[PDB]
């Protein structure tokens, strides 16, 4: 049907990287899963967007062990198309909202640090719940094509789990998969940067008469932080896909075929590495030290 | 002739509540768990009264609404809002129809519940105090008798409005009151760590319990009528008896450092509930001088303390705005 | 201040321990209506 | 169960708590203000250019300042009453040493308390034409001091008396504000808002897992 | 009962010396902090000096500060202050102060009109 990739450059990476992502998810995030509801009930704004992304890191890496057992079985899918079509919608799923809800944390962020005064005069946790809520429905409903897309084909091995569609299909595949990207990446990429950067921009210059403290210079480091892990994360990962499916879609010769299929499957790991920095990113610093420092 | 009142109160050599009641059996650990938690305020709490009726419950907070609870239910039977945010007593009627309130307005306002007209209004203001109110408690339908910030307290009459009776013997500023369970006399605690009980028909203070070294916080007749608790902010509560006039316990330990905010006491006299600026309540034996149990559930602080009429629950508020039931 | 320490010096007129036993004998007599 | 009187009940609960919450947000979108001062310090007629409570709004945002003086001169407890305050706006009479002394002492005594030990002080030297005029025309450390004229020294000197408390006591979760103000400023209400902007910028910043 | 008594004043001469001590009881001297109050005629309570705990942090006045010597001594329960160098412009009262709470340094109330905990002071005239 076509010209084949590698195997031995992804398949010696992706289940140690995907193992070690999914146990370090769990051992990072159901505690303060746990915590987030029936520890000490926190549910404002901030909490609110901090519990969902720890819902989505749980999602995520318990979508994980299934395509693990196919990515060291040498590309082998033995449970079924079933399991096929409903883990690879929910690895998506989970990765989608949960750049999502660090958008939405950092919008909240934003407000409350550069018009504070403002933020509490329009705010309200209901506004955090239905925000959540909607970010959910949404990714659901634009990864609904994802269902009928990956599919499972009996080609070169004896069962295969394509992430796109079939070798026939692919012309749909690349332009549903660019759609929901370029949305649900570009512009929760560009938001994040842009409010971070305006927020560090804030706090940098000191404004007032005699609030001279070294919190201003924290807090820049744990931003500068958490933009540069979003950033290595995030970023390589969705430009080496947008390189590599353009590359199976213009055609091009095998060479440069498996140098982009090796390049996407090495930013992968950046990106699954996320559901487990996540935790140690947003629920170390400030009064959640105090919180696990107890609850331990 | 302090020395010969000293002399008097040492004549009584043999005081020592840990010799008498040594040979009697402890209460032990008593663990209470929260029932309910009426989550419905908006900032700190300051102050609450339950009912007759043991089941309604008005609470007061720093947001400026007094509020009614159901702690059977879980419902806010009234929400009236209050002209003052700064509240810091409450008092509920006999007849349950009537609700006071007051703190650094002055003015001890009188909401008429169930009225004809089937809303809450104010039906009287006191102002008649130079201070800001600290504690209100109703006397009855007619009348009811308020300590205020300003060294005296004072005995109201809602048809006139005016002082029946004043109670200027005092020094510094009268943080709370309680009522005997006869209500024919009252006793006041003041910052200047020391408490005298009044008589409410005479308007002349009987006597002066001077153990204390720092202000008294909250007082609470026994349920036998002839004590009460004193809590302090020396981080040290103390048992009076208005007979002996000499405090009786000293419930004091060395890993406690913050003061007494509220101090209440159970059904029997056995258990004496103390809230404390510890973060958290705790629940102190009657005349053992020893802990029983910690309600530790509030999160922020302990300011306000009551037991049910019938001894069936207590409720403690806190500097955050939750309400717990303990039980 | 000297007149009411002439009241209070006239007011003592009871024991500690009769205080003391008069208590525990209402918290005995009360413990079986008492829930807490 | 759900008898007709339990389900009038629940229902009359649930008006009063939708009632709580449509005043939620306006009491979470109002700064209280707790203005503190002596006597001979002019903080009535800083309120004047903008218990006795007034109420101003800057930036839409709306601040409601409290003026309490009818209390038998001691703030040992109703001063709790206060404690979830933005700001303190303790005013200083800068033209008077020997009453400046005490206005030191119990700035100290608000900074080191318990209960204000989390809430910021903005603080309002208010009488600087007099100071001026006094100075143009007590402390043994005025003479071993040097500017961070006269009269500037003169200021400096007593803002730099006022921040000593203000820093070497200071637990980093509360800051004082120092702002040099006249009879005749009209800019006391801004200063008052973007002093009240960075108060609630550091506490955001506290709250959003940043420091 | 809380209690405070001062002696030793009543005879300076301008430039002169004594020594002020004031004796307390029934309260712990180690877990509270203890000021000084000069009270001038025609004048309001006016501060002197300060000692926190065991002497652990120690202020004074400007007018006071290289001249008085704040003391004071948890076993013997009683608090000091001695007076090396004098003017005849502190002839006053001084009341021996502190502030309720204990194991905190928040002597917030000290020089009220009215007060619990201030005894009544010896006079003092150069
Ligand atoms: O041109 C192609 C396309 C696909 N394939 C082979 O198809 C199989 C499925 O590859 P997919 O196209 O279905 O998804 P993918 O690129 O993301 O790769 P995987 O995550 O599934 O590993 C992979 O093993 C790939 O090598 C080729 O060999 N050549």
């Amino acid at each position: 049907l076509d010209c084949w990739f590698d195997e031995d450059f992804k398949f010696i990476l992706l289940p140690v990287s995907y193992a070690v992502v999914f146990v370090l998810g769990l051992g990072l995030n159901a505690p303060t899963l746990w915590l987030f509801i029936f520890r000490l009930r926190p549910w404002d704004a901030t909490a609110t967007y901090m519990f969902h992304l720890a819902l989505s890191d749980t999602l995520y890496v318990l979508s994980l062990p299934t395509l693990i057992y196919y990515y060291a079985a040498h590309n082998h899918w033995p449970f079924g198309t079933e399991i096929c079509k409903f883990v690879r919608f929910l690895f998506y799923w989970n990765l989608y909202c949960s750049v999502l809800f660090l958008t939405c944390i950092s919008v909240h962020r934003y407000l409350g640090i550069c018009h504070p005064l403002r933020a509490l005069r329009w705010g309200r946790p209901r506004l955090a719940g239905l925000l959540c809520l909607a970010v959910w429905l949404v990714v659901a409903g634009c990864l609904v094509p994802n269902l009928f897309f990956v599919t499972t084909s009996n080609k070169g091995t004896t069962v295969l789990c394509h992430d796109t569609t079939r070798p026939e299909e692919f012309d749909h595949y690349v332009h549903f998969s660019s759609a929901v990207m370029g949305l649900l990446f570009g512009v929760p990429c560009l938001v994040t940067l842009v409010c971070y950067g305006l927020m560090a921009r804030r706090l940098y210059q000191p404004l007032p008469g005699s609030a001279q403290s070294s919190s201003r210079l924290r807090s820049l480091r744990t931003i500068a932080v958490v933009l540069t892990v979003f950033a290595v994360c995030f970023v390589p990962f969705h430009i080496t896909r947008t390189i590599y499916y353009l590359a199976r879609l213009l055609e091009a010769d095998c060479r440069v075929l498996n140098i982009v299929n090796v390049v996407y499957k090495v930013t992968r790991p950046l990106a699954s590495a996320n559901s487990c920095l996540d935790p140690v990113l947003y629920l170390l610093t400030g009064d959640k030290y105090r919180r696990q420092l107890r609850q331990l | 002739l302090k020395n010969q009142i000293r002399d008097a109160r040492k004549a009584c050599a043999d005081a020592t509540l840990s010799q008498i009641t040594n040979n009697i059996d402890p209460v032990g650990r008593i663990q209470m768990r929260t029932r309910r938690t009426l989550r419905g305020h908006l900032a700190k709490i300051y102050a609450m009264h339950w009912g007759t009726d043991s089941r309604l419950l008005v609470s007061a907070s720093q947001d400026g609404k007094l509020i009614i609870w159901d702690s059977y239910t879980t419902n806010k039977v009234h929400a009236i809002p209050l002209r003052s945010s700064w509240v810091m007593t409450c008092a509920y009627a006999p007849s349950g129809n009537y609700v006071a309130c007051g703190g650094l307005d002055n003015i001890c306002s009188i909401y008429n519940l169930k009225t004809r007209e089937g809303n809450v209004r104010v039906s009287r203001e006191l102002a008649g105090h130079t201070g800001y109110l600290s504690c209100c408690r109703f006397l009855d339908d007619n009348q009811i008798v308020t300590s205020s910030g300003d060294t005296t307290c004072a005995l109201w009459d809602i048809e006139t409005g005016q002082q029946t009776t004043t109670f200027t013997g005092h020094t510094g500023d009268v943080m709370s009151l309680s009522l005997a369970p006869d209500t024919r006399l009252f006793v006041s605690g003041a910052c200047d760590a020391s408490a005298k009980l009044w008589d409410v028909r005479e308007g002349m203070c009987r006597q002066t319990f001077t153990g204390h070294e720092s202000d008294i916080n909250a007082i609470c007749f026994f349920p036998n009528g002839n004590a009460f608790a004193t809590g302090s902010d020396d981080a040290t509560c103390r048992l009076f008896d208005l007979r002996a006039d000499q405090e009786l316990m000293t419930y004091s330990h060395d890993n406690i450092i913050c003061g007494i905010t509220s101090v209440s006491f159970s059904k029997s006299g056995r258990l004496l509930l103390a809230g404390y600026d510890d973060f958290n309540c705790n629940v102190w034996d009657a005349l053992k001088a020893d802990r029983a149990g910690v309600l530790a559930g509030h999160d922020n602080r302990v300011s306000c303390l009551g037991v049910t009429d019938d001894g069936m629950a207590v409720a403690t508020g806190s500097w955050d705005s939750f309400l717990k039931i303990w039980n | 201040l000297v007149e009411q320490l002439k009241m209070e010096a006239n007011i003592d007129r009871i024991k500690v321990s009769k205080a003391a036993a008069d208590l525990m004998a209402y918290c005995e007599a009360h413990a079986k209506e008492d829930p807490l | 169960t759900l008898s007709a009187e339990d389900k009038a009940a629940v229902e009359r609960s649930k008006m009063i708590e939708k009632q709580l919450q449509k005043d939620k947000q306006v009491y979470r979108a109002t700064h209280r203000l707790l203005l503190l001062g002596a006597d001979n310090s002019g903080k009535s007629t800083i309120v004047k250019q903008m218990i006795f409570e007034t109420k101003f709004q800057v930036d839409k945002v709306n601040f409601h300042m409290f003026d309490v003086g009818g209390q038998r001169d001691e703030r040992r407890k109703w001063i709790q009453c206060f404690n979830d305050v933005t700001a303190i706006i303790f005013v200083v009479d800068s033209s008077d040493y020997n009453r400046l002394q005490e206005a030191l002492n119990d700035f100290k005594s608000i900074w080191n308390n318990r209960w204000l030990r989390t809430i910021s002080v903005i603080l309002f030297l208010n009488k600087q034409d007099l100071l001026a005029e006094k100075v143009l025309a007590y402390f043994p450390e005025f003479a071993r001091y040097t500017t961070p004229p006269r009269v500037t020294r003169a200021k400096y000197f007593i803002r730099d008396e006022f921040l000593r408390i203000s820093t070497a006591s200071g637990d980093g979760r509360h800051y004082c504000y120092p702002h040099f103000t006249c009879a005749v400023d009209t800019e006391n209400a801004r200063r008052i808002f973007n002093d009240c902007k960075d108060i609630i910028l550091q506490m955001n910043l506290r709250e959003y897992n940043l420091v | 009962q809380v209690q405070l008594q001062e002696s030793g004043g009543g005879l300076v001469q301008p430039g002169g010396s004594l020594r002020l001590s004031c004796a307390a009881s029934g309260f712990t001297f180690s877990n509270y902090k203890m000021n000084w109050v000069r009270q001038a005629p025609g004048k309001g309570l006016e501060w002197v000096s300060d000692i926190s705990q065991s002497g652990a942090s120690i202020s004074y006045t400007g007018s006071v500060k290289g001249r008085f010597t704040i003391s004071r001594d948890n076993a013997k329960n009683t608090l000091y202050l001695q007076m090396n160098s004098l003017k005849p412009e502190d002839t006053a009262v001084y009341y021996c102060a502190r502030c309720p709470a204990p194991f905190t340094p928040f002597c917030f109330d000290v020089t009220s009109t009215t007060y619990a905990y201030r005894g009544q002071g010896t006079q003092v005239t150069v």
